[PDB]
C-alpha cells in the first residue's frame, strides 16, 4: 500500500494479535491501544 | 549529518464521519497547510460503532522544512522523550500526543480536543540499512533527545 515503509514498520496488537500499520496507533480489528506511545502521566 | 527526515506522517481519529471527523480535516490543514486525506474502516468493529469503509479519520503527509517544524512542535510537547518501543526495527519512529492545542492551535470548545499521531520515516540524502540504533542515537544527538528504556 505505501513503497516508503514496510511490514517492519507494522505493530502487533497485544490482544488479538492483530499486524497494524504504523498509523493509526489502536488496532483496526479490535481497537485496543498501542502501548507506550502516548506519554506516561504521573 | 547524514541522516534525514523522508516524511512525517500525521494522523486525527475519530471513529465516524461527521462533524467532528471534518473539523479534525481543518485542523490538519491549518497545522500543516496540506489538504488531509480521510481514512476509512478497514473492519466493522460493533462494540465500537465502526462500519467498515465509513471514514473515521483523517492523515497527512509533510516533507521538508515543514515536517521539521511540526516534529519539533510534537517532541516539545513530548519534552523531548520517548521510549525505545517508539522506535521501529526499520529506524523510523512515531509517537502519541493527548491535545493538538499543545502544538499552538487555539481551543474551541466546538470544536474540542484531538489527539494526534506522528510517525516519522528517516532516510540517506543519497540504500544501506538504518538500524534501529542509529535512528536512536540520530534522534538523540539532533535534538539532545532522551529514549526511556523499553516498556
Ligand atoms: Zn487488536
Ligand atoms: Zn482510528
Amino acid at each position: 500500500e505505501d513503497p516508503e515503509i514496510s511490514l517492519a514498520d507494522y505493530w502487533k496488537c497485544t490482544s488479538c494479535n492483530e499486524m497494524n500499520p504504523p498509523l493509526p496507533s489502536h488496532c483496526n480489528r479490535c481497537w485496543a491501544l498501542r502501548e507506550n506511545w502516548l506519554p506516561e502521566d504521573k | 549529518r547524514e541522516l534525514r527526515i523522508r516524511k512525517l506522517c500525521l494522523n486525527i481519529c475519530v471513529g465516524e464521519s461527521g462533524d467532528r471527523l471534518t473539523r479534525a480535516a481543518k485542523v490538519l490543514e491549518q497545522l500543516t497547510g496540506q489538504t488531509p486525506v480521510f481514512s476509512k474502516a478497514r473492519y466493522t468493529v460493533r462494540s465500537f460503532g465502526i462500519r467498515r469503509n465509513e471514514k473515521i479519520a483523517v492523515h497527512c503527509t509533510v516533507r521538508g522544512a515543514k515536517a521539521e517544524e511540526i516534529l519539533e512542535k510534537g517532541l516539545k510537547v513530548r519534552e523531548y522523550e520517548l521510549r525505545k518501543n517508539n522506535f521501529s526495527d526499520t529506524g523510523n519512529f512515531g509517537f502519541g500526543i493527548q491535545e493538538h492545542i499543545d502544538l499552538g492551535i487555539k481551543y474551541d470548545p466546538s470544536i474540542g480536543i484531538y489527539g494526534l499521531d506522528f510517525y516519522v520515516v528517516l532516510g540517506r540524502p543519497g540504500k544501506h540499512r538504518i538500524s534501529k540504533e542509529e535512528a536512536m542515537r540520530w534522534f538523540q544527538q539532533k535534538y539532545d533527545g532522551i529514549i526511556l528504556p523499553g516498556k
